[PDB]
């Protein structure tokens, strides 16, 4: 491993399967799997039910307070019977570490809102909410975000256009901006990059 | 606690798509072939979905290339068959699905090169 | 089989009374529409393309996608109550820039390719 | 009244065509014998009933189902479509 | 047909309409609203201008990249007429003043540059020519302007035989001289109105242009209901919520619309006449700071 | 052949091989490969019809389908027919047989002559490669009659000689000595031959007496020259013969039928009359040319002020003799069906659109349809499939080759008439390569295959 | 090397011109038509074809790191001369 390759970090890689272990013994109604990943990142995957449970621990035991929400996303694969995966990213002070939370849900399955643990909250989930149509319950105040007024779709779902259905312009005759179906002077070009022979061997899915 | 509702699942209303883009599309459910051009196989492996081709004309400044339809570059990936066709079904969209090709397997000698008494005897090497 | 979590309904019936109160709600709020951003529509055509709107829903026969319809709907009343909108939002659900597109064979098969 | 063609679609394996398919291997060459100018068309169905179609004047088709018909019935049947009758 | 004009779209802005537009008069009332209709299918369209090019400003965002071309002219010119109308197939006249100026009367207005530009456009092989006159244009009008207006339709006939003329009533609309004129006041029972919306006339001329039966026809665009002056005035007082040009103009709106049954109208070219009860609103809501007029059949 | 067309900014750029291990394994021919470039020329844009002087000059749809329509209504019976060419597919086609039915004309004709004595087309076997293009590898004797499958079906040729490579097979060839790329043994040119072997006095009877997996394959081109009948029933009575002698081995279908264009074997599933005779028979008033473009029929063959409507995508033999001209799609343009000389059906899918005002040629058929006031039945592509589906239900089984053997009956059923033999040799088409580029009105157009010609007529 | 259209517009190096019955033409009135006047093609015609005393030779455009890739070129058929795949220059060995 010589000048540029990235070190590794063993001490870290131990104690954070350390703690996986730890908190999946701790909690084992909800936590499903534990993953440390080779640059020393820890993650949980837990089932919808335990979003409040676990985060209340993570926040409040006196050997994680894990008291900074750094940020909440979600992941849209469309192969899955659950469409989306959301992401929590947790930061602890007084350990000085970071800590990441995954859980699932599909189009007509509402998620806990966790802006009781977490002030910061709010507004992710709205985005959310914004970005992939996915509904959290309980939430203070749920609407859009990010889009225009009367946005039809969630524009980060996978199979949502690029370009979107509708374009804006003004009008002289009506006087105002109205809203047309999207024409293209030019076609975005599609480009098909991917090779042929894989590049990764330790990544090999077996053939089924 | 559960509604233990029994009906087929359909989310057309409420992903924000037009319904002249529901109803009038068909998309076509399969392995891409092999590049002919390369030996890889790489690319061979995942179910694609994608949308049927619809007009396009020239630009009248610049001569570029026009569209209008806002599907024209949209192409999903799948691990199954039955994954693509359970996404097409939730989303209203009609559906030709063909099956996965696959190279048979051959049976390969390099004795036979070099044939006492058939015709797979090289002329060259 | 089938058990899966509810959003707010646990039937059809339940599902139709968030309906009917949304469907009041904006059957209410259409002539304030109208007045407050000067629009040049009456209110009968306000509260047709109100209740056109709700038929085109009209085939749902899930209570979850029944009750995210009615979240949606309600966020959308939201919006205009409050003037978030603007009077291009409210006017983009009538569509009057946009030119008719005939139904019939003929006159697709003469304008282009398009089924 | 006018009959211009008729049409036989039968399936390969399925018992319901089993006697339709007897009827071809029976009789059909005769059939063909009496009409030499009738366009029999045998054609083949799959996973569906057996069905016989007959065409007449200015495209006007009726279609009758062979569902576990025996080769009597069906050659009662063309009998039938053949001669006009009701 | 030119592959280059055979239509390609779904007839939208980026689109290609296959017409070719030279449009006289397009910095008026009529013009802008002509453009916009002929710019929105993703047509081709030339602007002759004589005005400041700032003038026009508002018209470039009317169409897609390079759809709308602006080129000078002047109307005593055939020069400028040519290269103006060289490569179109469809050329619409919308020239006109409503008074007389010291370098253009009626007749130079009404007459000569209408004839010009006809016989202009029948050297250069321009395939549609729609003009537009009066609803009561006749020889022996009172006044000189329906007078040479009755003229010119005559003599824009003998150049182009293939023109189809559109004749219309007094036009209400955002920019008029109509509802605006009523407005600004701030005698009747006798005279008898029947005005016309403005985006019914601009439908009535992109049909014009799109039907290929209306060549040598002529037509008259008028609305649906007859109004008395003094009620269409107590109207338009009453919409605006206010207590109730030299010469010609008088003697204009004080004359009473002529009717022309044989002729066909807006309903012969698929276009439905929007009643002025639902657009006084719109034109006099900014005269301010419901008991429509009776109206004669 | 299955294959891939590449596409840019609405052009096609490229043709490449699509493997399908039953068909075409990973190749494709030279024709299939370069003739894309005739796409590109001489093509159909805009409806046409004649003016005053006598030119073809250009119209709307509109004018051009009102006077096809009105025509259509003036006449009908045996005075309206129609001609289908080589690269029709099977949506237009059931859909002009439709529209001339509504008008009660039967007679609706392809250029390509298959004999219809006999079950003729009533029994599917009868004019299929039943082997199967794979079945050649299990074959141990092959024998080939009055064909060229080098040039008429390359990648039939190609499996061919893969046989003879690797499984020993043994090929011999009644007609013309061409050039197989394999070493075969030729029997000679005179169709008489086929008697002697379909009596045992040949020993090649022997030769197939002997085998285990024997394989008949007669070409279409041989039945093109009015002995069809005659042929059919020789290779009927040899491969009987073979069945009787040998037994029945298992469902080994010894009998085939090469064929040459692509439009034919869906247009016989479809009852379309193989040959123009009927025309000859009755001379029609209203011709229909659905890409029509063997010239087998002139304005000679037709009474005079004859209504002559050319649908189709290229300028070639078909359209300067046509009252109106409407301008469909190629197959690079369109969704549709077409069944190979195996009867396995497939379709195409859309690369491009139509230039100009060029349309889906069923779509043509449709609104003609409707403006005559005998509209049909279907509005979408799957209608037409629908219908498809009740007119012949092996056009909607996408990738299927097995079908049921009727070998006996056509044999019964070819003893019937006792059509004599010419004596006249075999003499194939396709008698060298340079006879090979130009087949078709892609390929005629395609400035690529007249490169192709000039170098193999004089090469530097 | 430009030429000129029937019409009278310039043709560019590509051959690009429009026809008489072309509408675009209306773009370039009281305007003009963007033409580059140096032909590439004409303009390395011209260059004298170089001589070497050597089967292969080797091009990188001149300037070293500011040309092109290196090629090697094969010189070995007298019939014609060796051409460089980017540059264009053109080599030969010393007939006679
Ligand atoms: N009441 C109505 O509005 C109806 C209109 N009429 C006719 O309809 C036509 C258009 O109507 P409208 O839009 O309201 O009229 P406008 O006054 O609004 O505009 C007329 C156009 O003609 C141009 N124009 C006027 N004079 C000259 C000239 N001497 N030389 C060159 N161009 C000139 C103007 O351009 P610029 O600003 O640069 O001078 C202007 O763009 C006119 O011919 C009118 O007579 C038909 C029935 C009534
Ligand atoms: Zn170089």
């Amino acid at each position: 491993t010589r000048p540029t390759i990235r070190p590794r970090n063993d001490v870290v890689h131990k104690q954070l399967s350390a703690f996986g272990q730890y908190v999946a013994e701790i909690l084992p109604k909800y936590v499903q799997q534990v993953q440390v990943s080779c640059f020393n990142e820890l993650e949980i995957f837990i089932h919808p039910d335990g979003v409040i449970p676990v985060l209340t621990f993570l926040r409040d035991h006196t050997n994680a307070q894990f008291k900074s929400l750094a940020d909440l996303t979600a992941v849209d694969v469309p192969t899955r019977q659950n469409r989306f995966e959301i992401v929590y990213n947790l930061l602890s002070l007084r350990f000085n570490s970071r800590i990441r939370v995954k859980t699932y849900t599909d189009e007509l399955t509402p998620i806990e809102s966790s802006v009781t643990v977490y002030k910061a909250a709010n507004w992710y989930e709205r985005e959310i909410w914004d970005m992939f149509g996915v509904f959290f319950a309980n939430h203070p105040d749920l609407r859009r975000i990010l889009t225009d007024y009367g946005f039809e779709g969630h524009p980060f779902r996978k199979d949502f256009p690029l370009s979107g259905y509708v374009e804006l312009r003004y009008d002289d005759e009506v006087k105002r901006v109205v809203a047309e179906p999207v024409e293209l002077a030019q076609e975005f070009r599609k480009f098909d990059l991917n090779s042929p022979w894989e590049a990764f061997p330790a990544y090999r899915q077996p053939p089924e | 606690q559960l509604i233990a509702v029994d009906e087929k699942l359909d989310i057309t209303t409420l992903t924000g798509v037009p319904e002249e883009h529901i109803k009038t599309r068909k998309v076509r459910i399969f392995v891409p072939a092999r590049n002919n051009m390369q030996s890889g196989v790489n690319n061979t492996k995942k179910w694609k979905m994608e949308f049927d081709t619809r007009e396009r004309w020239e630009n009248p400044l610049m001569g570029w290339s026009s569209t209008a339809d806002p599907l024209s570059n949209l192409v999903l990936t799948f691990s199954t068959k039955e994954d693509a066709v359970a996404f097409a079904e939730k989303n209203g969209w009609s559906f030709d699905v063909e099956e996965r090709k696959v190279p048979k397997p051959k049976s390969k000698s390099y004795g036979a090169n070099f044939s006492w008494n058939k015709r797979t005897r090289v002329s060259t090497k | 089989g089938t058990s899966v979590k509810p959003i707010f309904s646990r039937d059809m019936n339940e599902a139709k009374r968030r309906v009917r109160e949304l469907y009041r709600a904006w059957y209410r709020e259409v002539p304030n529409t109208v007045h407050l951003f000067q629009l040049d529509i009456s209110v009968k055509q306000g509260r047709d393309k109100v209740r056109e709107m709700f038929m085109k829903n009209a085939h749902v026969t899930d209570p979850r996608v029944v009750d995210l319809l009615v979240i949606k709907g309600k966020m959308e009343l939201e919006e205009t109550i409050n003037v978030w909108k603007q009077r291009t939002h409210i006017m983009r659900f009538f569509h009057e820039t946009e030119a008719p597109r005939p139904t019939d064979f003929l006159s697709k098969f003469y304008v282009g390719h398009d089924p | 009244l006018g009959l211009r063609e008729i049409r036989i679609h039968l399936c390969q394996r399925s018992p319901g065509s089993q006697g339709v398919r007897d009827f071809i291997e029976k009789r059909y060459v005769e059939l063909k014998k009496a009409n030499p100018d009738l366009p029999i068309l045998i054609r083949e169905c799959s996973d569906v009933q057996p069905k016989l179609w007959a065409r007449y004047a200015f495209g006007q088709e009726k279609n009758v189902s062979l569902n576990n018909f025996s080769a009597d019935q069906v050659t009662r049947t063309l009998e039938n479509v053949l001669s006009g009758k009701a | 047909l030119h592959h280059a004009l055979i239509p390609h779209g779904k007839g939208g802005r980026s689109s290609v309409s296959g017409i070719v537009a030279t449009v006289f008069g397009a910095t008026g009332f009529l013009g802008r609203y002509v453009v916009n209709h002929l710019g929105r299918m993703g047509s081709q369209v030339i602007v002759p201008y004589r005005c400041e090019p700032y003038d026009t400003m508002h018209l470039r965002p009317m169409g897609d990249l390079g759809q709308i071309i602006f080129m000078e002219w002047n109307g005593k010119d055939k020069d400028s007429i040519r290269k103006v109308v060289e490569h179109s197939n469809v050329v619409i006249n919308l020239v006109g003043r409503e008074w007389e100026t010291k370098n253009f009367d009626f007749e130079d207005v009404f007459v000569k540059i209408p004839h010009a530009i006809a016989q202009v456009s029948k050297e250069a092989g321009v395939e549609k020519l729609i003009h537009i006159s009066h609803l009561n244009a006749d020889i022996k009008s009172p006044s000189r302007y329906l007078r040479s207006k009755a003229v010119g339709e005559k003599e824009v006939r003998a150049a182009f035989p293939e023109a189809t003329i559109i004749k219309p009533s007094d036009i209400f609309g955002r920019e008029d001289r109509f509802l605006n004129y009523f407005a600004s006041m701030r005698l009747g029972k006798e005279t008898v109105k029947q005005p016309v919306y403005i985006v019914d006339v601009s439908k009535g001329i992109i049909n014009a242009i799109k039907d290929p039966d209306a060549k040598g026809k002529t037509f008259a665009f008028v609305g649906p209901n007859r109004y008395l002056l003094f009620d269409l005035v107590q109207y338009i007082f009453a919409v605006a919520y206010r207590p109730f040009t030299t010469r010609d103009k008088v003697e204009r709106v004080h004359m009473s619309d002529m009717t022309l049954p044989h002729l066909p109208g807006l309903e012969d070219l698929g276009i439905q006449a929007t009643p002025l009860e639902l657009k006084a609103i719109e034109v006099l809501r900014r005269h301010r700071t419901v008991k429509p007029a009776k109206t004669v059949n | 052949s299955n294959i891939v067309v590449s596409t840019r900014t609405g052009e096609v750029m490229r043709i490449l091989p699509r493997m399908h291990e039953d068909i075409n394994e990973e190749w494709i021919s030279d024709k299939t490969r370069f003739a894309y470039d005739g796409l590109k020329r001489q093509r159909l844009t805009q409806p046409m019809i004649r003016n005053e002087k006598g030119l073809l000059t250009y119209t709307t749809w509109e004018d051009a389908l009102s006077r096809v329509a009105g025509m259509l209504q003036s006449f009908q019976g045996n005075d309206v027919a129609a001609i289908a060419g080589g690269l029709v597919d099977a949506e237009a086609l059931v859909a002009l047989k439709d529209l001339l039915n509504r008008v009660d004309s039967d007679s609706l004709c392809t250029e390509e002559v298959f004999p219809t004595a006999g079950a003729g087309t009533d029994l599917r076997s009868n004019y299929l490669l039943n082997t199967t293009i794979a079945g050649v590898e299990e074959a141990d004797v092959i024998l080939l009659v009055g064909t060229n499958p080098r040039f008429e079906a390359p990648l039939f040729n190609a499996r061919i000689r893969k046989s003879w490579l690797h499984n020993d097979l043994k090929v011999a060839l009644i007609g013309s000595p061409v050039d197989l790329t394999y070493r075969y043994d030729h029997l000679g040119d005179s169709p008489k031959i086929l008697q002697d072997i379909a009596s045992g006095n040949h020993p090649f009877s022997q030769i197939l007496k002997e085998a285990k997996k024997p394989m008949v394959v007669l070409g279409s081109s041989a039945l093109q020259r009015s002995d069809g009948t005659a042929i059919l029933a020789a290779v009927s009575n040899i491969a009987q013969n073979i069945r009787l002698s040998s037994g029945v081995t298992g469902d080994w279908k010894v009998m085939n039928i090469l064929h040459r264009i692509a439009s034919q074997v869906a247009a016989l599933d479809l009852g379309y009359k193989p040959g123009v005779e009927a025309i000859r028979k009755n001379p029609p008033k209203v011709l229909f040319l659905l890409g029509a473009d063997g010239g087998c029929i002139t304005r000679q063959d037709l009474p005079k002020d004859c209504f002559i409507i050319y649908q189709g995508h290229h300028g070639d033999v078909g359209a300067p003799m046509a009252d109106v001209i409407l301008p469909g799609a190629a197959y690079t343009e369109k969704s549709a069906t077409y069944v190979n000389t195996e009867g396995r059906a497939q379709q195409t899918k859309v690369a491009v659109t139509p230039p100009g005002l060029a349309r889906e040629d069923w779509k043509i058929i449709r609104a003609l349809s409707e403006i005559a006031g005998m509209t049909l039945p279907y509005d979408t592509l799957d209608q037409v499939r629908s219908r498809l589906e009740e007119v012949s239900p092996n056009l909607v089984r996408y990738d299927d080759v097995e079908g049921a053997n009727y070998f006996q009956q056509a044999n019964e059923l070819s003893k019937l008439v006792n059509q004599q033999l010419l004596a006249d040799p075999l003499v194939p088409p396709q008698l060298t390569i340079k006879d090979f580029y130009m087949t078709d009105s892609i390929s005629r157009a395609s400035q690529t295959m007249a490169k192709c010609v000039k170098a193999v007529t004089e090469g530097i | 090397g430009v030429r000129t259209s029937p019409t009278g517009e310039k043709v560019t190096h590509t051959g690009q011109a429009y026809d008489d019955g072309d509408y675009r033409r209306v773009r370039f009135s009281d305007r003009q038509k963007e033409v580059n006047e140096n032909f590439a093609i004409d303009l390395i015609a011209e260059q004298p074809v170089s001589e070497v005393g050597s089967r292969v030779i080797s091009c990188d455009g001149g300037g070293g790191a500011l040309g092109h890739p290196r090629v090697y070129i094969n010189l070995d058929k007298e019939t014609k001369t060796g051409t460089c795949g980017y540059c264009g220059l053109q080599f030969r060995q010393p007939h006679h």
